[PDB]
RNA sequence: CCUUCUCAAACAUGUUUGGUAGUGAGUGAUACUCGAGUUAACUUGAAAUUGCCUUAAA
């Protein structure tokens, strides 16, 4: 039948897990709040979801925020069907790019590279793409 | 109840805001190192607006000036960041209608541009000077059959030779004269006044003071400019005009 | 009423031109009505100064405006201008309470007082409705009574203020009087004197008594902002090297002079020495 | 919604219908008046807005 | 620094390797440069601003004489502030355009893209049409979020600064002279964040392969006072890499004023 | 129910340098540099079901 899960969907772009929670704990306790995002951005995709610990406050819940028109986006909210706990989806912050080592000697990599070259110009040749050298 | 628009609100601009203070604080860094190959500009800018509006945009010539600060409400929806808050609480500036004095350097122009959306910065006049302190002048005082200290206004000048005249301040016109002049002792006088706690130029929730409060609204707009714009020139209005009205 | 309606519907340009579009009620017929004589409304002007001595000191609050203020504080300043100018003071009494100025304005004894220059504190007591009403009725009294004293003078009503002057020290210097022997003593003293008035010295109240009996004042506090002088009205303990050219007193010499009508010697009037009683002239 | 007589907008959400005009009833026909500076107003309409 | 005869032979069998006989007619004859340098172009720090490397033989004339049978035909788009949008108009650049056969169709403000195209499928409605933007360098800081991310994904919708004042005002003629050597003399490349970097020389039929052999050498000459590079290719559209230069020297560079303020502001 | 870095220096109207970190989802070809970073271009209503300070106060 239902669930006390609440997914929430068309959400603006301030709409987060803290404050997706202050929003709704005060239509009833949160059991958990989460938030679909992106893996390697920190933004949302949203949407997410939610557990109250009643179920009646689920249901108060989206028949009072189902079709809220809330800074032009027309919120969906959906109860969900007995079951189907909600996991996987990490708060994932905004990844950074570093230089690692390069253990490849000097000599090592200028032959890898002049291989590779070869290797192109054997491509070439084989392509029939009279490229000289 | 609290609605969720509010709180996206509330979010946002908090957002903006510290991604604002964020971009000035790495601007800063980079100035104070002050050997960055990559800068937009290493310089300091004053915007001045005057009056229909004419704003001239100048250097700063890096010779110390003096500056009276008004805490004013900030942006709307907006939760003051911790940087912003610590400057202003070490100005003395936590609450609105509340005014200081800065000596402003070098290592002051910084903090003006952190904290330029909540405060008014202008140059005071010597008659708005005198003014100001005789008009509201207080000290937190501690008498001798007192067995705590409490706020009274500058009425006595025996309080101001028994607190500053070993540093040669025997009277109110001193302390005017060192917070005019810049001098020696200028960090005493300025913390032995307390804040200066000026009164809102509109009150009241009739229909005449909520027209007066639209116009001021309206006129408040047309002068301050938010430029978020990490380098942006430190705004100075006419605090004669503005104090005028305020006291 | 309709105000209210305006800004209710949403209507801020139609707010703005009824609030544009109104007329405010004066006193003037009613001036007239209560003071039939302009030496009653002299005889009866002593209250108003005091009431609008007093309001040119407080601070701007909730109940009290700045705009109420700076009226009163035009109008006293008005009025201490011509006072120096026309040389009618006759008597001034310092008290802890404040300084009593008495002057002969058109044959008749005004008395009235001006409180020092500190932050009086607000009893939150009192019923300043009733003294704001009182203070609307004394504004438009005096409004009147200078209009016809300067006019009497042959100056221009309302003289323009120098804004240069006003943003150094705001007080009487800064209305400048144009126009289109005096009486002995009072008058005629400190002719030909040039005062340098010392920071720590009320320079408000030097001035007007040295200018209402005439002479020059060059004020040390008003050169913070950025020869001819003759005397130096100090008030200090520690006095630092003195010009040998210059004699150097202390304000109370001032009050002395003009209390007694004369030139009372200045040797009893030193800056490390004790002074004489200051008398009441009444 | 508060019109009297009330015929006078009785046949509008069904000629809006038929018509395949997109209505809403709303509460306030002093607010309708306050959109279009009246003190009253039956009904509003928008019809070309800008981009 | 590139054999005249080398990049000759490459322009010839990669022209050659396109005309052996939906998109697939379109996008196949597209002439790419890639320049692989040694370590991270601009660095740790991501890039917005393309750079613009300057060539004899113009490139946006064979687009505008080329793009009379396009389905997307060549478009401008001028950029300026909302305090300059009311000193100039279309006739303004028609008269000091028209010489050059320059044309720009539409000019825009950030008043107009905050509140016209503030919506996602307009803004990239307008955006798309438009196959040459330029914006004025005081704009141009504001224009990621303006323009949005899905206008910076391409070369040709990512914005150009051009120096639109001169002695601290704006100035018709100095916009002008910005716009004609922007659309003559110059080309956009987006600089990366990586190592492998994409010039797109334009389609084969638009230039001689004598001019492209002239534009890649002088391309290749700016570039290597311009950065230290590695390796030099070129290609087309779902073709290999055809090698042009290789050195080795350049691979060995492998292996509190705050609180002063608190301070000052500070009493104890 | 907020509203967006709207620019600087240096040399003689020109020249050089620096300043820009994005709605999400999906389709995709192709090569390059050590599970990471880039590279042609196409779709979409602001689309979506889970990758461990308080007088802007009552």
């Amino acid at each position: 039948e239902y669930s006390g899960i609440i997914y929430v969907s068309r959400l603006p772009h301030g709409f987060h897990e803290k404050e997706l929670s202050k929003y709704f704990a005060q239509f009833g306790d949160l059991k958990e709040v989460r938030l679909a995002r992106n893996k390697k951005t920190g933004n949302s995709r949203h949407y997410g979801f939610l557990e109250f610990v009643n179920k009646e406050d689920a249901m108060i819940a989206q028949e009072s925020m189902n079709n809220y028109l809330l800074m032009g986006h027309l919120l969906q909210v959906r109860v969900l069907p007995k079951g189907a706990k909600i996991e996987k989806l990490y708060k994932y912050k905004k990844r950074v790019l570093v230089e690692k080592g390069i253990t490849k000697p000097v000599k090592q990599l200028k032959d890898n590279m002049k291989q590779k070259h070869e290797e192109r110009i054997k491509k070439l040749a084989k392509s029939g793409i009279e490229f000289k050298w | 109840f609290v609605r969720a628009e509010s709180i996206v609100a509330k979010t946002l601009a908090t957002s903006r805001e510290k991604e604002r203070i964020k971009r000035v604080s790495i601007l800063e860094d980079k100035k104070a190192k002050n050997e960055t190959q990559h800068i937009a500009s290493g310089k300091d800018f004053i915007l001045k607006i005057t009056e229909g509006l004419i704003r001239e945009k100048t250097t700063y010539d890096g010779k110390p000036a003096l500056l009276f600060i008004v805490r004013v409400r900030g942006p709307l929806a907006v939760n003051i960041p911790n940087k912003a808050f610590k400057i202003l609480s070490l100005l003395r500036l936590v609450e609105t209608n509340t005014g200081v004095f800065v000596k402003l350097t070098k290592n002051v122009y910084p903090l003006l541009k952190v904290i330029a959306p909540y405060v008014v910065i202008g140059k005071p006049s010597l008659s708005s000077i005198r003014s100001l302190i005789q008009k509201r002048g207080r000290i937190i005082y501690k008498g001798e059959n007192e067995a705590e200290p409490h706020e009274i206004v500058l009425n006595d000048n025996n309080i101001v030779e028994e607190q500053l005249g070993d540093h040669g301040i025997i009277c109110v016109e001193d302390i005017i004269h060192e917070i005019a002049t810049m001098g020696e002792s200028f960090s005493v006088c300025n913390f032995f006044l307390q804040p200066f706690k000026l009164n809102r130029e509109v009150s009241g929730f009739g229909s005449l003071n909520r027209l007066r409060k639209i116009k001021q609204r309206e006129a408040e707009s047309r002068t301050r400019q938010f430029s978020n714009a990490a380098t942006a020139p430190v705004i100075e209005v006419d605090i004669d005009s503005l104090l005028a009205k305020l006291n | 009423r309709k105000l209210t309606r305006a800004l209710g519907r949403g209507e801020v340009s139609s707010a703005k031109r009824l609030e544009e579009n109104r007329d405010s009620y004066t006193l003037d017929h009613i001036i007239k009505e209560r003071y039939p004589s302009f030496p009653d409304a002299i005889r009866d002007i002593d209250d108003a100064l005091n009431m609008l001595f007093l309001f040119s000191n407080l601070p701007s609050t909730n109940q009290v405006s700045s705009k109420i203020i700076n009226d009163a504080q035009k109008i006293c300043n008005q009025w201490l201008a011509y006072v120096a100018k026309e040389r009618l003071v006759r008597k001034v009494f310092v008290s802890i309470k404040g300084v009593y100025y008495q002057a002969n304005i058109k044959g008749e004894e005004v008395r009235w007082l001006v409180p020092f220059k500190f932050p009086e504190n607000i009893p939150s007591d009192v019923d300043f409705r009733i003294m704001l009403t009182f203070l609307e009725f004394y504004s438009t009294l005096l409004h009147f009574v200078l209009y016809k004293l300067y006019t009497d003078s042959g100056l221009i009503y309302p003289p323009k203020l120098d804004l240069k002057k006003d943003k150094i020290i705001s007080g009487l210097s800064s209305y400048i009087l144009e126009s289109r022997k005096y009486d002995s003593p009072v008058a005629s003293l400190f002719s030909a004197f040039v005062f340098y008035v010392s920071r720590e010295v009320p320079i408000d109240i030097l001035e007007f008594l040295i200018l209402s009996c005439g002479g020059n004042v060059i004020s040390e506090a008003a050169m913070d902002q950025i020869s001819k002088v003759t005397h130096q009205i100090v008030d200090r303990p520690v006095l630092k090297n003195k010009v040998a050219g210059r004699t150097y007193i202390q304000p109370q010499w001032i009050f002395d002079c003009i209390n007694k009508g004369e030139l009372v010697p200045a040797n009893k009037y030193l800056p490390g020495e004790a002074l004489p009683p200051h008398l009441s002239p009444w | 919604n508060d019109v009297d007589p009330i015929e006078l907008v009785v046949f509008l959400p069904a000629l809006c219908k038929k018509m395949g005009v997109p209505y809403a009833i709303v509460k306030g026909k002093a607010r309708l008046g306050t959109l279009v500076n009246q003190k009253t107003s039956a009904v509003a309409a928008l019809t070309e807005v800008r981009a | 620094a590139i054999p005249r005869e080398r990049v000759i032979k490459a322009v010839n069998e990669l022209i050659k390797f396109t005309s052996k006989p939906d998109d697939e007619e379109e996008l196949k004859k597209d002439l790419q440069l890639i320049v692989v340098n040694n370590k991270s172009f601009t660095g740790t720090s991501k890039s917005f601003k393309l750079k613009l490397l300057n060539v004899k033989h113009s490139f946006y004339k064979p687009w505008k004489e080329a793009s009379a049978t396009a389905v997307k035909d060549f478009k401008v788009l001028l950029i300026l502030k909302d305090s300059d949008i009311k000193k100039v108009s279309e006739d303004d650049l028609f008269d000091q355009l028209d010489s050059e056969g320059i044309k720009v169709d539409e000019i825009i403000c950030g008043k107009d893209l905050k509140t016209v195209y503030k919506a996602y499928e307009a803004r990239n409605a307008f955006i798309s049409q438009f196959s040459l933007i330029l914006a004025d360098d005081s704009i141009v800081t504001s224009l990621p979020k303006l323009m949005g991310g899905k206008a910076y994904n391409k070369v040709e919708t990512t914005p150009i600064s051009i120096r639109t004042h001169a002695n601290k005002e704006f100035s018709l003629t100095t916009l002008t002279n910005n716009i004609k050597k922007v659309y003559m003399n110059q080309l956009p490349v987006k600089l990366p964040r990586g190592t492998t970097l994409n010039v797109h020389l334009g389609n084969l039929e638009w230039l001689r392969p004598e001019e492209f052999v002239d534009n890649v050498e002088l391309i290749s000459e700016q570039l290597i006072k311009a950065y230290q590079i590695r390796s030099i290719f070129i290609k087309t559209n779902r073709s290999p890499v055809l090698p042009l230069y290789y050195n080795q020297d350049v691979l060995d560079e492998l292996e509190s004023t705050f609180n002063k303020g608190l301070m000052e502001i500070a009493n104890p």
